[PDB]
């Protein structure tokens, strides 16, 4: 678990969220966290994310670890546009994911914000608004599902 | 020909030598509508824009129907026709509008010529300096002129604008600056979230001035070298210096000054125990105005 | 806090306390902690 | 490929120098809780004198 | 007969890297107890017992400079002996050149 | 004043070493900053070839 915490490069504090609180996280409820490596990758994404916070990363982790962190604050960390951010928020709770995404974790659970900024980084990749990428992903046309 | 179509001539001259943009790109920085007149056997400015090429066999003109700029309405084809001509996602589309006009409560506006050419104003606004729509508002708001808007404005306030906006533009070029950094040194809204680092500036102040005596000597000065510590400076003067700036600026939303700081660490500060205080913001955003 | 009691007693300054709860901080290893408790007994010989 | 690597190389150094114990932030401090206790213990020193 | 556009790369970005501070609370006093010496003795008493503190506390310091110094000597070995392989590959290619 | 000169020998030598880390810093920061330049050279050599 030393060889873990070296490799992960994870900070000190974070580290000890993870270790007492896995929900945060996003980890299965009521159970000890995992050093699968299924975790060791996310556990890594985590820290290049706060790494690449820069120096906002002191205040964005202090206003994560309490229920406080809002897509505002997020997006002048990242120094991305608030609309953005929110409406990106939005399409991950109208569309089906699992785990679900509910604006009381959206900003809450890590596994929340790593969605959101998959959707970001996907958008940003089409260089379309998230809109853009709801309305593609409503082209399921080789499914008996839905219409 | 007279002394009003003879004033801007020059100007487009300039704006031709300085960004080596074509006529009537410098036209519309000259605040002129774009030309329906197609001339010289070459497409008109507003069918090369829009019309070409065509989408989905669909001609664009003005027209009285009402086009909503709303990043989330997900708009008709005129919306996409923007897009394109713009060469920018919806959301920046909105923040485009923003930028432009601060009278438009709704994203929804009159698809006349006026607001297009207001549009693209501001668009190339973004494009001769090099930066895109997120740049060019956090400029205008670390200059102070991005109260104005840009659809009700007087061209020689235009052509002020531009300038100022050269002139700085230029010199975060020669400072090796980035605009974000700019605008974090110029910002005056402050994040009232609790952190590691003002909660060791507050320990240390705190463990350091009990016992302080007000007539003995200044409180400023005592206050100083703890200040100096927590926020890493080289020297203890400094410190004192940024001090009476900040006394002077009454920084947040909750005005506070020194003697106001170190009245509520002596009576509402308990260290070492993470509470919630009323008052606890407002001194997040003194200490984040003073580390500024 | 001994040294202090036996202050509180030869005077007769019960309310007068000298150490502050301030000396340890486990942020930066309690580095600096013993100079502080040097200057709280340089203040209280002094008033004594 | 050997200039991008000696690149992440000088950025795990700078990292290791900022997130180290006995760093900067620490003097800094030290050196103003100290100073604070010199000119206190200067005043009762003279006051001894 | 149509050449084609000859698109290049971008600089690099500047990587960045995240520094966070770590806090903790306020120590607590001990219960104060009366003892049987007049103060002159325990003042004496206890003024030796914090210089010898305070020499725990500057050994400590420079155990603490010590460690990480020598923490550095360790990562700058490790770093050059992972950079000397792709040196070793750029001589074998430049063989093959010749 | 013995004990005060004790604290003046460790007040100048917390000054001498805040001061050094503070360069050691600098150098880091301005070698990161000295990398990207020989990264765009080298892309650029490449070009050549």
């Amino acid at each position: 678990l030393e060889m873990v915490y070296h490799s992960t490069g994870i900070n000190e504090n974070a580290f000890r969220l993870f270790v007492t609180k896995p929900e945060m996280f996003g980890a299965a409820t009521g159970a000890a966290p995992a050093h699968d490596a299924l975790s060791l990758i996310m556990l890594t994404r985590f820290a290049d994310w706060v790494n690449a916070l820069g120096e906002k990363a002191s205040s964005v982790l202090a206003a994560f670890e309490a229920n406080s962190l809002t897509a505002e604050q997020l997006a002048d960390a990242m120094n991305l546009d608030a609309n953005l951010l929110l409406q990106a928020s939005i399409q991950a709770q109208n569309h089906q994911h699992l785990p679900p995404v509910t604006p009381e974790n959206a900003f809450s659970c890590w596994t929340s914000i790593n969605t959101i900024l998959q959707w970001v980084n996907v958008a940003q990749q089409l260089n379309v608004a998230p809109q853009g990428v709801s309305a593609l992903v409503g082209l399921d046309y080789i499914q008996s599902m839905k219409e | 020909i007279n002394t009003d179509v003879l004033g801007k001539v020059f100007l487009t001259k300039y704006y031709m030598q300085r960004y080596a943009i074509h006529a009537e790109t410098a036209l519309i920085l000259c605040n002129a509508p774009i030309s329906q007149r197609s001339y010289d056997n070459q497409p008109s400015q507003f069918d090369r824009l829009f019309n070409t090429p065509l989408l989905n066999g669909q001609y664009f003109s003005t027209g009285d129907e009402e086009i909503d700029l709303n990043s989330g309405s997900t708009g008709d084809w005129r919306k996409t026709i923007l897009k394109r001509a713009f060469n920018i996602d919806d959301v920046s589309l909105f923040r485009l509008l923003w930028i432009t006009d601060h009278d438009n409560k709704d994203g929804k506006i009159k698809n006349n010529l006026k607001n297009l050419s207001n549009l693209y104003i501001g668009k190339l606004l973004a494009d001769i300096h090099q930066l895109t729509i997120d740049e060019l508002d956090l400029l205008l708001i670390a200059v102070g002129e991005g109260k104005t808007n840009l659809s009700a404005i007087s061209d020689k306030q235009l052509a002020t604008l531009i300038r100022k906006l050269n002139t700085i533009t230029s010199w975060l070029h020669t400072q090796k600056w980035s605009v974000f950094q700019l605008f974090i040194m110029t910002s005056t809204s402050y994040n009232k979230t609790l952190t590691p680092e003002i909660k060791n500036l507050l320990d240390t102040v705190y463990h350091g001035l009990q016992g302080f005596d007000k007539d003995k000597a200044d409180l400023l000065h005592v206050m100083a070298p703890y200040i100096a510590a927590t926020l890493q400076l080289s020297s203890e003067n400094v410190a004192h210096s940024v001090l009476l700036w900040a006394d002077k600026l009454q920084p947040g939303d909750g005005a506070m000054t020194a003697e106001k700081f170190w009245d509520w660490l002596n009576t509402k500060y308990t260290p070492g125990s993470s509470e919630a205080v009323e008052t606890q913001e407002h001194i997040v955003q003194y200490c984040q105005a003073l580390a500024q | 806090l001994m040294a202090e009691q036996a202050y509180r007693w030869e005077l007769n300054d019960d309310s007068a306390r000298f150490i502050k709860p301030g000396a340890w901080q486990g942020t930066y290893a309690g580095l600096l902690a013993g100079e502080t408790l040097m200057l709280s007994l340089a203040q209280m010989e002094d008033a004594h | 490929t050997s200039l991008k690597t000696q690149q992440e190389q000088t950025q795990s150094q700078l990292a290791f120098l900022q997130r180290k114990f006995s760093n900067q932030a620490l003097y800094n401090w030290l050196r103003g809780r100290l100073a604070a206790i010199y000119f206190q213990f200067y005043d009762l020193a003279v006051a001894r004198c | 007969l149509y050449l084609p556009i000859y698109a290049t790369p971008a600089d690099p970005k500047a990587l960045l890297s995240a520094a966070v501070a770590t806090s903790q609370g306020g120590g607590w006093l001990p219960e104060s107890f009366m003892s049987l010496w007049r103060f002159p003795h325990m003042l004496e008493n206890a003024r030796g017992m914090v210089s010898q503190l305070t020499q725990f506390g500057s050994t400590l310091q420079n155990i603490i400079e010590r460690q990480d110094a020598e923490a550095l000597n360790a990562l700058l070995q490790n770093q050059a002996a992972e950079l000397i392989l792709t040196n070793l590959s750029i001589q074998d290619k430049t063989i093959e050149e010749l």
